[PDB]
RNA sequence: AUAGGUUUGGUCCUAGCCUUUCUAUUAGCUCUUAGUAAGAUUACACAUGCAAGCAUCCCCGUUCCAGUGAGUUCACCCUCUAAAUCACCAGAUCAAAAGGGACAAGCAUCAAGCACGCAGCAAUGCAGCUCAAAACGCUUAGCCUAGCCACACCCCCACGGGAAACAGCAGUGAUUAACCUUUAGCAAUAAACGAAAGUUUAACUAAGCUAUACUAACCCAGGGUUGGUCAAUUUCGUGCCAGCCACCGCGGUACAC
């Protein structure tokens, strides 16, 4: 049991961590793209077929904000995918930008803003996910009020739904065994389970980063 | 024991018969341009890329003529040693192109090739090469061949003589035309269906592909999965490949194909026959091995009866050793069974037994192995490798164990080394000669 | 084995012999082999009909509930089995496969009639 | 595709409700076995008998 | 063990060896069929093909599965508490690192190890700690099998170097007494990914080869033995020769060759 140090292992771990940190790839390198092969040159990996037209047609968030004073801070930005998916207005209210100066045209980086989805805002500003994606569009200063015009529909959300047949039978039998005389139908509550569409932006702050 | 052997199918019916490409074997004397002629026809230059500029392997190539026809050229070694290879080529050939150097005329190996052509009963086309150089006398060549019965057309002889110059590639078009004409006259045909029949042209062990045999199909088509039996060995065809190594789906008659998947390495020239399945193939192989064992047992019974009669005569009347210095023990390792057999024939020609014995401890095909080194150590022998490799580990082990591994790439260089060793063992220069 | 990451999953480990599939419902760490270690066995499933034309399924419902509460995921076949048992709603793919089968049957019925 | 998407949405909502019910049941069972009248009474009874 | 044969001129006792039983590998001779299970001798070297993608780009995965047994008391319990799942949370589940305890065989002709302890905040002080109840050391071995531990070409490690890696599937050279297909499919289960239809998977499923084994069958049966232990030999040939034997033994004109 008398141990024998793994000194080289620990040293190599430390050195690899240092090398990764000091050679950390730039965002402009990671999220670069070739518009002929539709492959990111940094990794050489091809983009999905369903993203080809968007990559060839629409533009990136920072690629747009590069043409706005203070990077359009305070403007409203919307995504082509959102425009095609939801009739209700959806957008980010830009609040901060950290561009990738190493980029030739400052067409990459990070952004923070306040999300409005389906006409519902978000209480606090957070990071923008999918910034590098090629489906971003800018909301002109004019038409902003008309575009963001929206009134909520009646809050359609069922309180409860029937239990699955066997579960309902089991609950009823348990009640009868306990002696409860209640004939009330057992209904599974669904209010607390607030469904949120799959395209709802995710917590970018917890999202990982590429490596090389 | 019932006879479960697999026997070549009886001659196919004329209805089954079908046109097949011809097999032409280029035979001649040393450095008379056989491989150069073959290079010209193939449009590829290999004569320059050779060890000693000598053809030491009976190689098959499926050349396509400009007219679109296909011919299987077997380029055979021209040296005196490879008599077995030349004979096997003559056996498998449909036509024999005898290349004779106009400068040097007929030679011993040229006469040997003519004799093999007669034995195989194959039409002979004379290619008088080196015609460009002075003293080139095709008329003299024909006149001398008259002695060996190769009569040219000019002298009312069926054999067609063609003056060519493989170096300058002149008249080769007419040579190919004559080859096509002779093939047409022979009217070669064979069944392209049913169990396959072929002949092994070469065998070897490849470190990546296993036991690989270069064969020529004679009847029926070969495909992946066919079960082949040849001699005492059998295979389930795993990979068919060409001279270039490109996998080929099918092997039609008169095509040279390298076959992988032999459970054991067959001997050169043996017949390959297709059988129904693996159990049937193993049955055939067991029967053949049993027949060979019975023959050997009869011979051994003769010898043992001699010994036992001697001992009985001795008895009824009454009612390790250190090896001598003059005994060279040799291991032989070859790249192919053909080379191994050639070296073994050279050894068997030995006749200087009195002055120094030449014991053949073991022979095989493949790189010098640890077992070869162990045999050499056990018998204080010498390993001779013909175009095989001696890895670094094997070299270290041989150095430790006192064995001598001598790799070689030319048959006559190896033979010179062998005679050198025999002379060294002698108490002077050896009296045995290879030829 | 110190498994980096992973989570529990209620899945069908396959046993039986060749041509005789049989399943043990196992609450097993997802990364562990299909037939390897498992935290707990929660029942069984015989896919081949018995003499009575039944596909016996045993579900340790109490333990299945316990493991769902503890956070075990559910493999798609197990979700379908529970849906059939009525412990869960019918799987959307169960419903959609039924609809696809109905449409294919209607097409084949039309083809047969047009004869 | 649309019918399937709606089916998945409803199915996952109901499944998550069921999962929450089971999680609550597990929490209740563990808290029960830990500090419920039965367990606490048994512990105090054991202590009294020991004394 | 329900025991049996064998020491001697003979008996008793002690004792070793061997026989009878059951497996597995190899070999010899022999072999018809169907279902199923299992399958390089080797941590030696490898041609070839394939084995990791998914997806509206980011992420996630390729750390899994599968493989081998070279190494080897990192495997089990308790404490503590990382990572991961429970849509965010909750403590719950799972389980690293760390601490405590337990944990293979042989050799003592391996008997001493040589700092292997403690106190103090530190300074520094004490001179101690393990060990014939086996320390220290050498050799051997994967284990305690719903599976677990270790390794991943070698230098324990892997920054670096040696060098160019099948111990993934199929396959091959070498080596050994030891030797399966360079099959098909994602139809099922599992995994990865996706919101999802779905896509990928040499995992796996279904097939291929093999009397290695079990089950079932055929109106086409061999192998071994025949002095005693031990079931069962007629006549010849040989004549202490040829030869046979698990042990006792046979053969100098034979139920033992
Ligand atoms: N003078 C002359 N030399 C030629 C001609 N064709 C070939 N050669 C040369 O003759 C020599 C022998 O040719 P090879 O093909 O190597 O000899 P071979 O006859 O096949 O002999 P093996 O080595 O036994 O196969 C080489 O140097 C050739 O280049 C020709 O037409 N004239
Ligand atoms: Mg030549
Ligand atoms: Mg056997
Ligand atoms: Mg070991
Ligand atoms: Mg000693
Ligand atoms: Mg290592
Ligand atoms: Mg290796
Ligand atoms: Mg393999
Ligand atoms: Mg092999
Ligand atoms: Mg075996
Ligand atoms: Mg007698």
């Amino acid at each position: 049991k008398k141990v024998r140090p793994r000194l080289i292992a620990e040293l190599a771990r430390r050195v690899r961590a240092l090398r990764e940190q000091l050679n950390r790839p730039r965002d402009s390198q990671l999220y670069a793209v070739d518009y002929e092969t539709l492959t990111r040159p940094f990794s050489g990996r091809r983009l999905p077929v369903r993203a080809w037209a968007d990559v060839r047609r629409e533009s990136r968030l920072l690629q747009l904000l590069g043409r706005l004073p203070l990077f359009g801070l305070g403007r409203l930005v919307t995504r082509k995918s959102w425009l095609w998916q939801h009739d209700e207005p959806c957008y980010w209210r830009l609040t901060r930008v950290r561009p990738d100066y190493t980029a030739q045209n400052l067409d990459h980086g990070k952004a923070w803003g306040i999300l409005t989805f389906k006409g519902k805002t978000e209480s606090e500003a957070r990071e923008i996910e999918h910034v590098m994606y090629h489906d971003w569009r800018l909301v002109p200063k004019h038409e902003e009020e008309a575009f963001t015009a929206f009134t909520p529909a009646p809050e359609d959300s069922l309180a409860s739904v029937p239990y699955p047949p066997l579960l309902r039978a089991m609950i009823i039998a348990e009640r009868q065994k306990n002696g409860d005389t209640s004939t009330e139908e057992p209904m599974l509550n669904v209010q607390r389970i607030r469904m949120e569409p799959w395209d709802y932006p995710a917590k970018q702050e917890d999202k990982g980063r590429a490596k090389g | 024991r019932k006879n479960k052997d697999a026997v070549r199918r009886p001659q196919a019916d004329p209805a089954l018969l079908t046109p097949r490409s011809p097999v032409v074997t280029i035979m001649g004397h040393v450095d008379h341009g056989k491989t150069t002629l073959l290079d010209k026809f193939r449009k590829t230059q290999v004569a320059a890329v050779e060890t000693g500029g000598i053809t030491q392997h009976i190689g098959a190539f499926l050349v396509s003529l400009p007219s679109g026809e296909k011919i299987t050229f077997l380029d055979t070694p021209g040296h005196a040693a490879f008599s077995a290879m030349r004979a096997r080529g003559a056996q498998v050939t449909d036509i024999v192109v005898l290349v004779v150097a106009a400068d040097d005329g007929v030679m011993k190996q040229t006469v040997e090739s003519i004799q093999h052509a007669k034995d195989a009963q194959v039409p002979i086309i004379l290619a008088v090469n080196k015609c460009d150089k002075a003293e080139a006398d095709p008329e003299k060549v024909k006149k001398e061949l008259l002695a060996y019965d190769v009569v040219c057309e000019d002298y009312g002889g069926d054999v067609q003589a063609v003056p060519v110059s493989a170096l300058t590639g002149d008249n080769l078009m007419a040579l190919a035309e004559a080859t096509v004409a002779l093939a047409e006259m022979l009217e070669l045909k064979a069944d392209p269906n049913g169990p396959v029949e072929g002949t092994v042209i070469e065998s070897f062990t490849d470190k990546g592909r296993g036991l690989v045999t270069t064969a020529i199909i004679q009847r029926g088509t070969l495909r992946k999965g066919s079960v082949l039996v040849a001699g005492k060995c059998w295979a389930k065809v795993r990979l068919m490949f060409d001279e270039n190594g490109k996998t080929i789906d099918e092997a039609y008659p008169s095509m040279p194909v390298g076959i992988t998947g032999w459970r054991d390495l067959p001997s050169a020239g043996e017949e390959i026959l297709e059988v129904e399945s693996e159990p049937r193939a193993r049955e055939v192989v067991d029967w053949r091995k049993y027949e060979q064992e019975q023959e050997k047992g009869q011979e051994d019974l003769k010898i043992i009866e001699e010994k036992r009669k001697e001992h009985k005569e001795a008895h009824q009347k009454a009612r390790k050793r250190e090896r001598d210095s003059n005994v060279l023990s040799v291991i032989i390792k070859g790249d192919v069974d053909g080379s191994v057999e050639a070296i073994l024939n050279i050894i068997d020609t030995y006749d200087a037994s009195h002055e120094c014995e030449l014991e053949l401890v073991h022979f095989g095909v493949g790189d010098v192995s640890a077992n070869d080194v162990n045999l050499a150590e056990t018998f204080d022998g010498v390993i001779y490798g013909f175009n095989v490799n001696a890895g670094n580990v094997i070299q270290q082990s041989a150095a430790k164990k006192g064995v001598k591994i001598k790799l070689h790439k030319i048959i006559y260089r190896l033979v010179e080394d062998l005679q050198e060793e025999l002379s060294s063992r002698l108490p002077a220069k050896t009296s045995w000669d290879p030829g | 084995k110190a498994y980096r990451g992973g989570h529990l999953t209620i899945r069908l480990a396959l046993g039986g012999c060749t041509n005789r599939p049989f399943y043990r419902i196992v609450a097993a760490h997802n990364k562990c082999p299909r037939d390897g270690r498992f935290v707990e066995q929660l029942g069984s499933y015989d896919p081949l009909p018995n003499s009575h034309g039944e596909k016996l399924v045993a579900l340790n419902l109490d333990r299945i509930r316990h493991w769902i509460g503890c956070g075990a995921h559910l493999s798609k076949p197990m979700e379908k089995l529970l849906g059939l048992a009525g412990f869960f709603p019918l799987h959307p793919m169960m419903i959609t496969n039924a609809e696809r089968l109905r449409r294919k049957r209607a097409r084949e019925v039309l083809l047969a009639s047009q004869k | 595709f649309f019918v399937l998407m709606e089916r998945y949405q409803h199915y996952r909502q109901t499944v998550r409700a069921l999962r929450m019910e089971f999680v609550s049941e597990v929490q209740r069972k563990v808290h029960e076995a830990r500090a419920g009248v039965l367990a606490e009474r048994k512990a105090l009874k054991d202590a009294a008998e020991h004394r």
